[PDB]
């Protein structure tokens, strides 16, 4: 996260970081949605560009963390994976389209202080909250700068922005399964996601119930933090139906 | 699950993080 | 780097 802030503590207890068992490394954020599903982006797991391709076996989820890098002994809770679910349109030949998937639990995780599930969206929550300038708040422990690393979760808050702006500031294809936000180099104020932040949750607090929604999943942009580019998120709602069916089949 | 979006440090002991309220102010409709 | 993590987990 470039240009954010450190985390209070317990002020994001559906974060999750995937972690690579040998070397053992950060290789994605992800969310907690469950007792035993988390979410976070198909690029996490599959991204043949770069030769990544992970089985359940060589990946942990540790939930609960504040800290990137300590053991965070009696607060933290480290999780085996059952099952990865991967969008089965996820297009990683071009644009990400479709930047999704989830994974099952071993076991279930015990809920704490530290370690409380996200909401996913309902139709309606989206169409009230995904608007432009309305802000939503991104986490992880990726990097600093695109160009180090945090000792502890950062936090930055950034406003959707309209779709004509998103596609006038690539020459990527966006579709309608993304959306971006950041701010534009008129506004002055400053922040993104970065690599290492990948799979992390872009969350809303709703207005209307006081309770925090996973719209987005922080999937991809160019550079970091750059004057008119923006980050680009997937869009929770759009698949939400896909996440249903899983969790309905398998769960 | 019921309960979810409730952090147990913040809405369940109705406490407020401290940037939370940016986004609230966001959210002009 | 990272803090090695309980022999269990792994
Ligand atoms: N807001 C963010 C989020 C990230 C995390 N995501 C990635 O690193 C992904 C994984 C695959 C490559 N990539 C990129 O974002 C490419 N730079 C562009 C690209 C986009 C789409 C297809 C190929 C390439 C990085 C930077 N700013
Ligand atoms: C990824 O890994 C599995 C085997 O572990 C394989 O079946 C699949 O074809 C690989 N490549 C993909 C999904 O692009
Ligand atoms: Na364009
Ligand atoms: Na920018």
């Amino acid at each position: 996260i470039v240009e954010g802030s450190d985390a209070e503590i317990g002020m994001s207890p559906w974060q999750v970081m995937l972690f690579r068992k040998s070397p053992q490394e950060l290789l994605c954020g992800a969310s907690l949605i469950s007792d035993r599903w988390v979410l976070t982006a198909a690029h996490c797991l599959l991204y043949p560009p770069w030769d990544k391709n992970f089985t359940e076996n060589d990946l942990l989820v540790r939930i609960g963390k504040h800290s990137r890098t300590r053991y965070e002994r009696n607060i933290e809770k480290i999780s085996m994976l059952e099952k990865i679910y991967i969008h089965p349109r996820y297009n990683w030949r071009e644009n990400l389209d479709r930047d999704i998937a989830l994974m099952k639990l071993k076991k279930p995780v015990a809920f704490s202080d530290y370690i409380h599930p996200v909401c996913l969206p309902d139709r309606e929550t989206a169409a009230s909250l995904l608007q432009a300038g309305y802000k939503g708040r991104v986490t992880g422990w990726g990097n600093l700068k695109e160009t180090g690393q945090p000792s502890v979760l950062q936090v930055v808050n950034l406003p959707i922005v309209e779709r004509p702006v998103c596609k006038d500031s690539t020459r990527i294809r966006i579709t309608d399964n993304m959306f971006c936000a950041g701010y534009k180099p008129d506004e002055g104020k400053r922040g993104d996601a970065c690599e290492g932040d990948s799979g992390g949750p872009f969350v809303m607090k709703s207005p209307f119930n006081n309770r925090w929604y996973q719209m987005g999943i922080v999937s991809w942009g160019e550079g970091c933090d750059r004057d008119g580019k923006y980050g680009f998120y997937t869009h929770v709602f759009r698949l939400k139906k896909w996440i249903q069916k899983v969790i309905d089949q398998f769960g | 699950e019921a309960d979810c979006g409730l952090r147990p440090l913040f809405e369940k002991k109705s406490l407020e993080d401290k940037t939370e309220r940016e986004l609230l102010e966001s959210y002009i409709d | 780097d990272f803090e090695e993590i309980p022999e269990e987990y792994l």
